[PDB]
């Protein structure tokens, strides 16, 4: 019925502005508010405004100050935005259990007051960053809560899964880890979304030498938007939350899907498109242009799924498909159909205006959930490995409160995960 | 390939549909656990604190213990001074009123034996 | 977050005089006067080195101490000396000393309050707190000894709020003076214990650097001192100024240091010493980093090679581009990948900021967690334990109030991290 | 902050007074009193002061006091002109004479005056807010320079427990008029003072005489001769503390940095160029060469040399134009054609001070002007030689009770002789410890 | 310090007449008259022998004893006779008796006290004392008994101050006398116990200088006299004159005397003599020193030789280069090292005063405590051993007043005397 967003974390809040705002240029939200089955994000205020259902949350302020400085500085209710004095300081020891537990009751509160006017409120779209500070702790600790006062309703996390070189930090697998043993009951379906992929494709197509943190996110955002949107505008393949995991995961675990968006590509561009209604789809089952830094073709498939977007009348995708499959690596894993649920969305595929990305005349999605996604699992698990095979970082942690036996039994449960995926995976 | 794919949904603005192509074939009142965090903290602290509380007072006495280390210093061999210099007057009226006690018997010896002039012719 | 500052000492209050006055000069301070620089940035986070005050004037967050006035009219009758607020002056009258006892005991906390309450204020002030940094000798005594002092009483009056020192480590070439290593030793073990960091600038480097590499005949005080005020410059830089990412000091702790014993980062900085030819600015950015990486162009004597590096991080300096940079550093991991930790990835982080500093179009400074920096201690405690030896010139301390065997489990502190910091080549 | 110049004894008084007067000639004093140099005494701020206390509106008075058992000596001071410069109160004489034993002036004689002296010491101490110690010159051999000084010395450790004692001592050379009992006093004195001192530049004057026939040239050398000589050597470690500069400060520091072990250690100086108007004209001398020739047996101040004994605290003192670039790669090289000689474990010293200031000498004098001096303040195993040189002289005479007597009257004991005796036992013996190592 | 003095006996009081007129012609007084005399010197330390009263004139701090008129009016009528303050001359009328036991007891104490009284108020009356000098014969009566008396009487009065005697032992050719050594002997005794330090001149030298190197036929009482007169010169002149230091008396006590025994130096001059025979001048220094160390060049007979010397020291008169003294002497122990005692170091000290004596451009006189000096008493002893033998000439003393055996306890002193200086040729 209705959808809520919450932000926590910089990242989380940095992705959720920048995504929040190719919202409103799809549905035609001036800042102001006034635009004049969408309602599904936004509820609508007094008599002009239009305000999404969202919450902002971050322990420093900068970041939340930005949104309330910048242009969207008239969207919101200052009271969705929650700043909050001194920050997490990297660490899960920080958010989930030091300053997190001060500011968690405050947060809380909002939450409620949001789906509380909202009649049939159906889950939450959590976005954090899956290393770092407040964006794994909090996360977390708001993740227990919330799969306590709201038992029903799912949650789908939107994490962003640190690279190397788009600045992490050193104690960064530690927190991924920590959170994401500690989130992973709670959550009912992920989407993991790895920078350098995201980074990657950026030098690739859309050809900066830089990216740039925003340069980033506009693409993200777009992903984002898509994965949405079916739930936004209307139209299944996916038009409630609990329909997510029905299709994209089989095993309690959470299952972490990998998305692939279809056409980047930069205006300098924008007029030789028109892209073959077969290659979107056909380029969009590429390592080179996927989401997680992994490959599918070197692990089986457990339910493929395409998003489409704009001016698409099946009788293409459909033998088109087909084509799809015969000069392909297919790779379905013993008992999974054949899947692909897809959903054609009418809606032009409306990207920013002081963009880099151009007008598309249609676009891919493609969630499949794959035992290649475990590639990123041990790729972090063993950073984490030999820095815990010294404790390196520990202290920083059990100092702030947290207990030995924590680390130690939540990367004996990665070990599980990492065991899990790959044995459901190929067979005899 | 040879697919069907038995169709799901119509909307004011989409469609949805399966294409299968070859056979199949909580609760808490468990937030003890974060009171926890700071009973460790709140003590790991208070014991830096009570590790700390005691890196103090030792400075206000180890500064203090050469005020004392020092004040007992004019104690001893700053009063040794008065009676060493007491054991002086001690150790001359004795040789000074005794190089007089015997420069003065020959006073006795020189008067009551020249009061022996009582001989006389 | 804001940051504080305690400069206490003879070395400690020039070493901060210098720093002050090219900082101010970043951000651009008259001697109050308030800001005149057509680049607009500077004022961003201002916050976290000044507390504004009456007028559009500025006034440092900054705390002076010393137990004997001189050096401190060096510092009113001098540079920037009409800059600071008279009340953050606290001079000592009495007798410096220079042999820590005096400075942590008896002369010292004879003052120790009055710094200690002015902090107070300035602290409890400014509107909410990162943590304290502090600038002295590690050798003599006020500020080698009242100082550490201060940290010693800072934690516990702010224990959640964390530590920054810059400590002169000193030598026997510049500055003789027959007790050195006393102070020094004794002074190791006090951080040791209670900061989260500190940098180790030592001055058998700060004066070799001056000299085989940059003419300087016979090496001033000032003319010298000169490279820490440069070294101060950029390793504040990132917590001082961007939006290119924040620095809670802690957020720069807890990642620069894996192992609660305060590691030490010794510096480095990149260009040097003089008005001449590397004032000709072709420092171009590999010539740069395989020149901060250098030996002879680290602020402690100690060459990385006798010591892999556990997590080291660069500052950057100046319009040049990260194209470049990106990708001179991520070969600095391989024609020298075998000296550094095999166990902590992303060990190497580096930050590019776009303000020059003092001069110089381009310019970076280093920060160095390494192993090799024991080898600086392995130094003093020798030069320490061949005096304590014949008990040596120690009657100085014995009778100021200590005990004989403070010398001893203070020795055995230091010659324990000598063996942890070895004990991490594994 | 301020100093105190206790001078006692007929040696300690004629240093005294003729250093003082080298004091007056660098600060521009003429005796009268003002120096009119900028101000001080309209509001004493200047760095000159350290010495001096500045009076009612002119004359400049010294923080001084002269204390002698005899008149004549001090009654010298209060007729020559400077009988201009001090309060007659700073001079204190005493009636009956100190009569050349230890006896005297420290039970029997001494006992009178100590009281009234004390005083007037305070007195002066009194005004001079944070009083940093005394300077107590006195003959290390014969009357109230051994007898009283020791009593002046227990007394003062105990009125001013802090407050640190430096003595010069004058150390008697057999030819340079000594007296048969010396050894005797020097050895009681030195005893039962060097509990109660800091730290002690001793000076004998065989090298002092010495000298004199050798670079000044003068068949006779006269008292008031060898003064202007030692009173040199006195600016120069003084000085350091009395006027100023970023240059170099105080021996407060220089102490910590000469005498590493409780027992007073002996400092041995060594002034630089003395040489004789008559060749006032032939100098500038090698900034090297001053250094260079200050490292000499030759040109000491003790009898005896460094060269057969290990050193353990060297320490320059210069004076006038000299820049650290010199003395500091003429220092390597007062290092390579050298005995070098540094004990086991005190580094390999040289804390060094310029003082830019014009080493000004008398103008009467023999000395001539001087374009800068050296002064080396090293403390050696070596002094320890000095030690048994008198303590020989000691021994042989105890040996026979020699003179004994006319001290068990005036009130001694014989234990005081027997156990102080025993006690340079121990200083000769902790010496030549301490000393060259394995 | 100032010292007065006490003049005692026909000899005691020649002595000093001729004494005093050579010191008064030093310093220069008329009969009464003030100073007469181009030279300035002079008055610096005339306070020690001279009280000055009214007018610019000047009298001695003299007093004068005699058990019989006669030999005082030699003074008054004689030399300098006008000079002495008339109650400072202490007449016996009575008679001498010139045997000890009258002087010391009965002609003696009959006097005592108005001798005793006036030195009270002369002393009493100076400044701040020294010690008493006095002068006499130590054989015959009043001066040898009077004498030894008041001393043994000033001690007492004064014991803190010290003491000298001028003692004329006396001999046999040369007044003859049945009983000397009784006396002699009797004072020797009396001496030993209470003075510091006693010249011992002797008549045997004194006669025999005179004799076989002075021409002199039969040596007069005078011409002889002469000698001793120009002795007490030098022996006084450092207490006497410069300010080339000072003279305690007691000083040269506590320097001279190492054993309480009070050890009489033999004295010694350097020129000698003549009326009808001086003319040299030429008297150099060399020719002058080893004429001082001569055998009869001493006032007592005695060659050291038989004796070592425990402590010397001389005194030089004229302008004369020390150039050349200090070095001649360190030449007399060593072409004569072995005769001086091994164990008292700089046991020879020597001082140089410019201002001749009475004619004589260069001039030196000795002191001398020798073991050697025995010789003198080893002498008497056996003068007297003789004969109290058959206890002779006694009857006198017997009566008198006297006991038998303090003529023993006194011969048993000497004689014991005489062997702790034997005793000390060790
Ligand atoms: N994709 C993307 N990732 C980001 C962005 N900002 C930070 N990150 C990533 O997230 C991790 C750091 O997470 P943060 O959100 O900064 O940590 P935090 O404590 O929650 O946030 P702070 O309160 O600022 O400390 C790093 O691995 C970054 O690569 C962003 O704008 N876009
Ligand atoms: N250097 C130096 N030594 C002196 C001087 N006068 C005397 N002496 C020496 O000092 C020692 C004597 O000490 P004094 O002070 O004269 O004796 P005192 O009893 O203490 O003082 P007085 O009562 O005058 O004798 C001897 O070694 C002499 O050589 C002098 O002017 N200069
Ligand atoms: C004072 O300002 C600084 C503060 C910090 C860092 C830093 O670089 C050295 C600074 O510059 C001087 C920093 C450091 C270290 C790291 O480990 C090497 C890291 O991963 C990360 C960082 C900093 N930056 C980031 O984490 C984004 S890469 C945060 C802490
Ligand atoms: C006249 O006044 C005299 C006074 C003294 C001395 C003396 O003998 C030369 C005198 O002349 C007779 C004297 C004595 C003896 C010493 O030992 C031989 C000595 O070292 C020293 C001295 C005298 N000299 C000195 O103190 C400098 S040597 C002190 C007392
Ligand atoms: N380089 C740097 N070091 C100094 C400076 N002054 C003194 N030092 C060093 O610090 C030590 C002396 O300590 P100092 O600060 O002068 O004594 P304090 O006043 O008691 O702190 C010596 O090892 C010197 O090398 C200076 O300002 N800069
Ligand atoms: N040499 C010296 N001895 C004298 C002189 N007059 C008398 N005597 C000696 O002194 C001794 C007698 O002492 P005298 O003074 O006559 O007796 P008194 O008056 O009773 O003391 C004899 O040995 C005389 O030789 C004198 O003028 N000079």
């Amino acid at each position: 019925r209705e959808c809520i967003s919450i932000h926590v974390g910089q990242a989380g809040v940095q992705i959720g502005n920048a995504c929040w705002e190719l919202y409103c240029l799809e549905h035609g939200i001036q800042p102001d508010g006034q635009m004049p089955s969408f309602n599904t994000f936004f509820s609508e205020t007094g008599a002009g405004k239009h305000v999404p259902r969202a919450v902002f949350v971050d322990l420093e302020p900068t970041v939340i100050d930005e949104v309330r400085t910048g242009t969207y500085r008239q969207l919101f209710h200052p009271e969705q935005l929650i700043s909050g004095k001194e920050d997490a300081a990297n660490n899960y020891a920080r958010g989930h259990y030091t300053i997190g537990k001060e500011i968690i009751d405050l947060v809380l509160d909002r939450v409620r007051k949001l789906a509380d006017q909202c009649t049939g409120l159906q889950g939450f779209l959590v976005f954090h960053s899956f290393g770092g500070g407040t964006g794994s702790g909090f996360t977390s600790l708001l993740m227990e809560r919330l799969s306590v006062d709201y038992g029903k309703k799912s949650k789908l996390e939107f994490s962003i899964y640190p690279a190397p070189q788009v600045s992490t930090a050193v104690v960064e697998p530690y927190n991924s880890i920590l959170t994401t043993h500690t989130t992973l009951e709670h959550s009912d379906c992920a989407f993991m979304v790895d920078n350098e992929a995201i980074y990657d494709i950026c030098r690739r197509n859309l050809d900066i030498e830089r990216p740039t943190y925003t340069n980033l996110n506009r693409l993200m955002s777009q992903i984002v938007s898509s994965i949405t949107a079916s739930l936004r505008f209307d139209g299944a393949l996916n038009v409630d939350l609990t329909e997510f995991q029905t299709n994209l995961v089989p095993y309690p675990r959470i299952h972490f899907p990998l998305a692939t968006y279809a056409p980047v590509i930069s205006a300098e561009k924008a007029y030789h498109e028109q892209l073959s209604v077969a290659e979107i789809t056909n380029a969009c089952f590429e390592p080179a242009n996927q989401m997680v830094k992994c490959d599918p073709r070197h692990g089986k498939y457990m339910a493929c799924c395409l998003l489409y977007r704009g001016d698409v009348v099946p009788k293409d995708v459909n033998a088109a498909i087909a084509t799809i499959k015969t000069k392909r690596t297919i790779q379905f894993v013993d008992w999974c159909p054949t899947g692909f649920k897809v959903g054609i969305n009418y809606q032009p595929p409306t990207v920013v205006p002081g963009g880099d990305l151009a007008k598309v005349q249609r676009a891919v999605c493609m969630l499949s959930n794959t035992t290649a996604v475990a590639e990123a699992w041990a790729r972090l698990d063993h950073k984490f490995d030999l820095m815990y095979a010294k404790r390196a970082f520990v202290h920083w942690y059990v100092g702030e409160g947290m207990e030995e036996g924590e680390f130690s039994e939540a990367r004996e449960d990665m070990a599980a995960l990492e065991k899990d995926y790959e044995e459901v995976g190929a067979d005899s | 390939a040879d697919m069907e794919v038995i169709e799901l949904n119509k909307c004011t603005s989409g469609q949805s549909f399966e294409v299968i192509l070859k056979p199949p074939s909580s609760l808490e009142e468990i937030q003890k656990k974060l009171e926890a965090a700071e009973e460790r903290r709140k003590y790991q602290e208070a014991e830096l604190l009570k590790h700390l509380a005691e890196k103090r007072e030792h400075e206000r006495e180890v500064i203090q213990k050469a005020i004392e280390e020092n004040n007992n210093f004019i104690k001893m061999a700053k009063e040794k001074l008065a009676q060493k210099m007491e054991s002086n007057k001690e150790n001359r009226e004795a040789h000074l009123a005794a190089m007089l006690e015997r420069l003065q018997e020959k006073d006795k010896h020189a008067e009551e034996v020249r009061k022996n002039k009582e001989l006389k012719e | 977050r804001e940051i504080v500052h305690i400069q206490a000492g003879q070395c400690g209050n020039q070493i901060g005089a210098k720093f002050w006055e090219v900082i101010s000069d970043e951000h651009g301070i008259d001697p109050t006067g308030s800001y005149h620089g057509d680049s607009d940035l500077q004022l961003e986070r201002i916050n976290v080195y000044y507390n504004e005050a009456t007028g559009n004037k500025y006034v440092p967050r900054a705390i002076l101490v010393d137990l004997e006035p001189g050096t401190m009219d060096s510092v009113r009758s001098g540079p920037f000396g009409q800059i600071f607020r008279p009340d953050n002056f606290v001079f000592g009258q009495s007798g410096a000393g220079n042999n820590w006892a005096k400075g942590h005991y008896t002369e010292g906390a004879e003052l120790v309050d009055s710094v200690l309450d002015v902090v107070r204020k300035e602290s409890e002030s400014c509107d909410c707190l990162q943590g304290f940094q502090l600038t002295h000798s590690l050798g003599g005594g006020t500020g080698s000894g009242m100082g550490t002092l201060l940290i010693s009483k800072i934690r516990e009056e702010y224990p959640d709020r964390i530590m920054n020192t810059f400590s002169v480590m000193p030598s026997p070439k510049v500055s003789d003076t027959v007790v050195e290593p006393y102070n020094a030793t004794l002074s190791v073990h006090q951080l040791v214990e209670n900061t989260d960091e500190t940098y180790s600038i030592d001055n058998e480097a700060l004066y070799d650097i001056c000299f085989r590499t940059l003419k300087l005949t016979t090496p001033t005080y000032g003319d010298l001192n000169h490279l820490v005020s440069a070294t101060m410059s950029g390793v504040t830089t990132c917590l001082r100024f961007p939006g290119q990412l924040n620095a809670d000091l802690r957020k720069l702790a807890v990642n620069m240091v894996p192992f609660p014993r305060l590691h030490f980062f010794m510096p480095g900085f990149a260009p040097l010493t003089s008005r001449g030819s590397q004032q000709y600015r072709a420092l171009t950015v590999p010539e740069l980093t395989q020149q901060m990486f250098d030996s002879k162009n680290m602020m402690a004597a100690c060459d990385p090679r006798h010591g892999r590096y556990l997590t080291v991080a660069a500052v950057f300096r100046g319009r040049m581009s990260m194209k470049e940079v990106d990708e001179q550093m991520l070969n600095v991991q391989n024609k020298n990948s075998s000296y550094f930790v095999e166990w902590i990835p992303n060990n190497v982080k580096t930050a590019v900021c776009d303000i020059p500093p003092r001069g110089l179009k381009m310019s970076a400074t280093f920060i160095g967690n390494s192993t090799a920096i024991q080898e600086l201690f392995k130094r003093i405690s020798e030069q320490f334990t061949a005096m304590f030896r014949r008990k040596a010139f120690l009657h100085w301390y014995t009778g100021e109030g200590m005990d004989e065997m403070e010398f001893t489990e203070a020795e055995s502190n230091m010659n324990d991290l000598v063996s942890e910091y070895q004990q991490y080549q594994d």
